[PDB]
């Protein structure tokens, strides 16, 4: 629950963009929550992580 | 030519591990927590040395 593709659209948004520097609030493909983004420039990422 | 097959095989159960992850992601250390002392004592501060 809260993670993964099998998505249910009862209720549905437009994309946004992932906008750095400010407070939001996030729905990252399920992740929900508040904080702040950051761009980085990470390379320990695999095809399936 | 000099060449053997060879097939190692070991059973598998649900026990508690205690993995080591490096600055890229890789697991390059790996110890069970019930199989020894020594392991108890990595288990219970956390720690590989
Ligand atoms: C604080 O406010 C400024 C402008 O009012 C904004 O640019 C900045 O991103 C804000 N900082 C945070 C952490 O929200
Ligand atoms: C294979 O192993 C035997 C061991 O007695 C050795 O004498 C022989 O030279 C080896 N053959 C090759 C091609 O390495």
């Amino acid at each position: 629950i809260n993670s993964g593709t099998t998505c249910s659209n009862d209720l549905l948004y437009s994309n946004t963009e992932v906008s750095t520097g400010v407070c939001v609030n996030y729905d990252l493909y399920g992740i929900t929550g508040q904080g702040i983004f950051k761009e980085v420039s990470a390379a320990y990422y695999n095809n399936w992580q | 030519d000099n060449e053997t097959l060879e097939y190692w095989v070991t059973p598998l159960s649900r026990r508690q591990y205690l993995l080591n992850f490096d600055e890229h992601g890789v697991i390059t250390n790996a110890v069970d927590c019930s199989s020894s002392f020594l392991s108890e004592i990595q288990c219970k501060t956390q720690s590989f040395a």
